[PDB]
RNA sequence: CCGGGCACUCUAACGGGACUGCCCGCGAAAGCGGGAGGAAGGAGGGGACGACGUCUGGUCAGCAUGGCCCUUACGGCCUGGGCGACACACGUGCUACAAUGCCCACUACAAAGCGAUGCCACCCGGCAACGGGGAGCUAAUCGCAAAAAGGUGGGCCCAGUUCGGAUUGGGGUCUGCAACCCGACCCCAUGAAGCCGGAAUCGCUAGUAAUCGCGGAUCAGCCAUGCCGCGGUGAAUACG
């Protein structure tokens, strides 16, 4: 859920980019 | 623990700011910290001369610095001396150069700075607090004034318990924005500890 | 051809000072597009009423900067005479550019 | 998974303290209130006392300690 | 808002980060408004005494 | 409610079969104010409904509704220091609400593996007779009737 | 030869432009229904016509902006009512018992401090 | 069938079957699905004689799993205790290493709640 | 996007508008019920605004301040540690326990705000955090920026799992003199409890509840799931 770093919105959750949500 | 600054309340209509200027964000709390030492130093001056408010407009390093005084004779000096002096110091405070301009106070009593500070004096010198307030609202209505208000706090007499003094007469509606109320705050040193002064002083309405 | 940008904490002080620039320079200029509003910056700062706990007092306030546009067009000289410096409001800043 | 970056921080207190002593010897101890400086291998032999906020502990520093600050192994509370 | 402590201003803090903002009236540390350069309770005094050019009070 | 008598909501219309009856189980099958997926749930439903039985799914829905409208309910009172269920009608607003509610709570009880399916059977069963919307509508009935001999404390 | 109308709901903004024809819709340069459609609500936005039994006489180009898409299928709704009505101004005597005109004049309720959104307060406990 | 070990996942997509192997998450499992060409997709009881040995091939040594990966933390932790880290005491009692607040929570670490007087 | 133009949208100053003013009924009147016209009626919706006083309420640790007390220390500088301790108990919250759901891909609509020792378009390296280069923006003109839920397609098939991400091992990035005590973020591995919660108990009456993202103050960085705001979708029920 959004308690997972590693999950597209566990990263909008923390507000964070990264491999799971990338910059386009 | 209620009723908001009236004042601060009114400050869009029917009341105006002290220090009126624009500037930045980089610049703002470095002008208004300069306004400051400038109520600070002016406040602790011309006291005798029962300064009712200070204004304080800025265009380009250039400061109004409007006075308003009970007795501008204390501020003008002999000669004109003592106006040069604080125009001095004013320039030694802040490098700015700037004018300085004194406008006197028509009717003492209907600024309610003033008169907190009379109610104050006659505390600190010890008079009767009761009548001290009940004659500062009568010189207050008698002079204009639809309604007059005076307020002190804690230690009335110097007794052991915290007191409040009320007197208040004519009219004083607080909760109407189009009032135009002026209101006023002196402390009182005493030797027993410190006593709060409030002013309320309604004139006109819309 | 000549930028200006008035801004103001008091909107009366700003309306009152473009329409003096506005007809200052009708008579002496062009047709004087006029000034377009530009939004408002409006700063807010929320803080707890008492100097104790109470969490829930607050009490904000706001700081609204207002803009103003003018940018008069054909950028005569006798213009310039009517322009430059009479102007009553304070608190009004003005920008100005090419 | 811990992180510091490149150029690895050692306070320059002891770190010239120590090759100071293992130029001429080992000689005895060290007194470092500098608990933030990383263990190099320079200081391995050795014994620091470390300051835990109350008193100087005597660690003894081996090859596999290297790596840790200092204050890993100068425990600063008290418990049961 | 011990009398040492304003000490604050320092040109030589020793470190940047050593360098922490009080308030310039009171001298206040906690809760102080960049803008301003003043602490939460002096920025509201000074708002409703009609000091700060620009400040009203807001509702919507 | 206490001034006023606090009058009924007047529902929009349904877009479909433009009844206010659909929109109300629409709006009690909806979740976190989630209205698309509700509509999406009931509509594949009602295409369920279908295929199914040959007819058309807005009579079965209304007939079900109609099963599972209780005509008696009890309810608590205090008298001389004891607290009795005390068995009295069922206003057709209240009536509405529970076959409602009752509808979407049992279907959502149901083994079926996605929504639309579970409303779809809960809906048929109900408008046939059986099923847990009908089964609580004869259990009320009967809590109701069960408590006959307090009906003297109506009120 | 053309009828204009705003309409506005929810913060959204939509010009309404009626030019008479087949009764396609255009939306932002898209189709209808390509901007709609996963929106069950949408064909109310059309509701206007379908009351005054309009429908394929005009076709619309509409232009929406603010809100989600739902407020927009409502400043849809009312644009096109006011339209209908500076085409014919007899509609309005239709339109009106429907409410097609009104505008909604519900909005998101300020938050407020000391809350959590503007109504929800904090539990508490007691004990 | 039979991959890195003594574990064999069965009838589902290939990746997900392999995150049942220890040192493989779901990362390493695209990965090696990736670099070993096969389709994700397939179940495994449709996996190729042939796709299965090469899938071993890879996986089996490229990374350390199961018991070496096991041994390596144990060891891990271990050499941690024993060189008399900060670390390695609240591995010894049993309490957060990570730095979290202890005066509340810190249950996963301590386990069940052991109740006492007030 | 260029010419071109203020009609519309918007922007922000001023102004109009609604007063039980008009019709029916009841009423002595105030007013009440209903109807018309209207964007809106009977206080249209929401703020600011909180009487005489009560709690010897809170705060001398924001400031001021009477008294009392310390004045080689009850003052002052610095390094380090502590405010982060943990057998335990409570409050407030976050994430959940899944299919009205989770994951991936493509794709669509917002408001309010912040930005020059700043926001950082775009190019390269890197799985990524990020690093290098670098345009624009004194900002309705550039950037933060992606709104998310939503829609379309595909995968999962009821299992503690493609639910849930605690815990722990390892490798890193950035801020900062410095991340051991004690930062956040990335990547790999690990993959806990948890199957809707006892007695008890909380909020909310409409764009409300519920749910979804967004911004900002403080701030080098951040333990922000806190707070103060913004918009998206949008209920149930009120006999009494
Ligand atoms: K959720
Ligand atoms: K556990
Ligand atoms: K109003
Ligand atoms: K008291
Ligand atoms: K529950
Ligand atoms: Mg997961
Ligand atoms: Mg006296
Ligand atoms: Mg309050
Ligand atoms: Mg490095
Ligand atoms: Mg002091
Ligand atoms: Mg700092
Ligand atoms: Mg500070
Ligand atoms: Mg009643
Ligand atoms: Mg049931
Ligand atoms: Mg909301
Ligand atoms: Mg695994
Ligand atoms: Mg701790
Ligand atoms: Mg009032
Ligand atoms: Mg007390
Ligand atoms: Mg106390
Ligand atoms: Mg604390
Ligand atoms: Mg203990
Ligand atoms: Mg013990
Ligand atoms: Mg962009
Ligand atoms: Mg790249
Ligand atoms: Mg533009
Ligand atoms: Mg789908
Ligand atoms: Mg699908
Ligand atoms: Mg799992
Ligand atoms: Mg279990
Ligand atoms: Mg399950
Ligand atoms: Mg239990
Ligand atoms: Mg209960
Ligand atoms: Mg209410
Ligand atoms: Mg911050
Ligand atoms: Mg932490
Ligand atoms: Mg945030
Ligand atoms: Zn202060």
């Amino acid at each position: 859920g959004k308690g997972d770093r590693r999950t597209r919105r566990g990263k909008i959750w923390r507000g964070t980019y990264g491999k799971y949500r990338p910059r386009k | 623990g209620n009723k908001i600054h009236p004042i601060g309340f009114r400050l869009g209509i029917t009341r105006d700011w002290e220090s009126r200027w624009y500037a930045g964000k980089k610049q703002y709390r470095h002008l208004l910290l300069e306004d400051q030492r400038i109520r600070g130093l002016l406040e602790k001056e011309l006291y005798s001369a029962g300064l009712a408010r200070v204004d304080i407009e800025r265009a380009a390093d250039n400061v109004a610095v409007t006075v308003h005084v009970a007795k501008p004779g204390v501020v003008i000096g002999r000669g004109g001396e003592r106006i040069r002096v604080l125009r001095e110091e004013l320039a030694k405070l802040t490098g700015k150069n700037v004018a300085l301009n004194v406008q006197e106070v028509q009717n003492p009593n209907l600024s309610a700075p003033l008169v907190a500070q009379r109610v104050a004096e006659q505390i600190e010198r010890r008079f009767a607090v009761r009548r001290a307030i009940k004659q500062a609202v009568q010189r207050v209505m008698e002079s204009g004034a639809k309604g007059a208000k005076v307020i002190v706090s804690g230690r009335i007499g110097g007794a052991e318990q915290a007191r409040t003094e009320w007197a208040a007469q004519g009219r004083v509606p607080l909760h109407t924005l189009r009032a135009n109320i002026d209101y006023g705050f002196a402390l009182a040193r005493t030797t027993y500890g410190v006593l709060g002064v409030k002013a309320y002083i309604f004139l006109g309405e819309v | 051809k000549i930028r200006i940008k008035l801004r103001g904490f008091d909107h009366k002080t700003l309306d009152a000072s473009a329409q003096k620039i506005v007809e200052a320079a009708r008579r002496s200029g062009a047709q004087v597009s006029g000034p377009i509003p530009l939004p408002t910056r409006v700063r807010r700062f929320t803080v707890i009423r008492g100097p104790f706990k109470h969490k829930d007092s607050r009490e904000h306030f706001e700081l609204r900067t207002h803009n103003r546009l003018v940018d008069i067009i054909n950028p005569n000289r006798k213009t310039i005479e009517q322009l430059m410096t009479l102007d009553l409001p304070t608190g009004v800043e003005i920008e100005i550019k090419t | 998974p811990r992180s510091l970056k490149k150029g690895v921080f050692v306070d320059d207190h002891l770190l010239e303290k120590v090759l100071e002593l293992n130029a001429k010897g080992e000689k005895r101890l060290i007194k470092t209130w500098s608990r933030r400086s990383t263990i190099v291998p320079e200081m391995v032999g050795h014994t620091i006392a470390v300051y835990n906020g109350k008193q100087h502990v005597p660690v003894y520093i081996t090859e596999n300690m290297v790596g840790h600050k200092l204050g890993e192994f100068a425990p600063t509370r008290t418990y049961r | 808002a011990r009398k040492a402590l304003i000490e604050k201003a320092k040109r030589t803090p020793k470190f940047k980060v050593r360098a922490y903002t009080r308030c310039v009236r009171c001298g206040r540390a906690r809760s102080v408004y960049r803008f301003f350069g003043l602490c939460r309770i002096c920025l509201r005094e000074l708002a409703h005494k009609g000091q700060l050019p620009g400040v009203r009070k807001a509702s919507w | 409610a206490r001034r006023r008598r606090a009058e009924v909501r007047q529902l929009q219309p349904d877009l479909v079969y433009g009844d206010v009856l659909v929109t109300a189980f629409i709006n009690k099958i909806m979740r976190d104010g989630k209205k698309n997926l509700a509509a999406r749930i009931f509509y594949d439903a009602c295409k369920i409904i279908q295929e199914k039985t040959g007819q058309e799914p807005l009579k079965v829905f209304k007939q079900a509704v109609e099963n599972v409208k209780p005509r008696m309910e009890v309810r608590s009172r205090r008298v001389g220091g004891a607290n009795y269920q005390v068995p009295m009608e069922v206003s057709p607003r209240r009536q509405q609400s529970l076959a409602l509610r009752w509808l979407v709570q049992a279907a959502n009880q149901r083994p079926e593996r996605r929504a639309a399916v579970r409303i779809a059977h809960e809906l048929m069963d109900a408008a046939e007779g059986k099923g847990g919307a009908v089964k609580k509508k004869e259990d009320v009935e009967r809590m109701a009737e069960a408590n006959r001999a307090y009906a003297h404390y109506r009120w | 030869e053309q009828y204009y109308g705003t309409g506005r709901r929810k913060e959204a903004v939509a010009r309404v432009f009626l030019r008479p024809g087949n009764g396609k819709v255009t939306v932002n340069g898209q189709d209808f229904n390509e901007y709609f459609q996963g929106l069950v609500r949408a064909v109310a936005a059309l509701e206007p016509l379908r009351a005054v039994d309009a429908l394929g006489h005009f076709d619309a180009y509409i232009t929406v902006r603010g809100g989600g898409k739902s407020g927009q299928i409502d400043a849809i709704k009312l644009g096109i009512a006011r339209a209908l009505v500076q085409y014919n101004p007899d509609y309005r005597a239709k339109l009106k018992p429907l409410g097609f005109l009104t505008r909604d004049a519900r909005v998101v309720e300020r938050k407020k401090y000391g809350k959590h959104k503007a109504r929800r307060a904090p539990q508490y406990s007691k004990r | 069938a039979r991959i890195a070990g003594v574990e064999i996942p069965r009838n589902k997509r290939v990746d997900v079957a392999l995150t049942y192997i220890y040192g493989i998450g779901k990362a390493r499992a695209k990965e090696a699905l990736e670099k070993t060409g096969i389709n994700p997709a397939t179940r495994v009881k449709d996996l190729t004689e042939a796709e299965v040995v090469r899938l071993r091939e890879y996986v089996e040594n490229t990374w350390k799993l199961e018991g070496e990966l096991r041994a390596e933390v144990a060891a891990n932790i271990k050499r941690l205790m024993d060189i008399g880290c900060y670390r390695g005491l609240r591995h010894r009692r049993g309490l957060p290493v990570r730095g979290q607040r202890t005066r509340t929570n810190a249950r996963t670490r301590k386990g069940p709640r052991k109740t006492v007087a007030g």
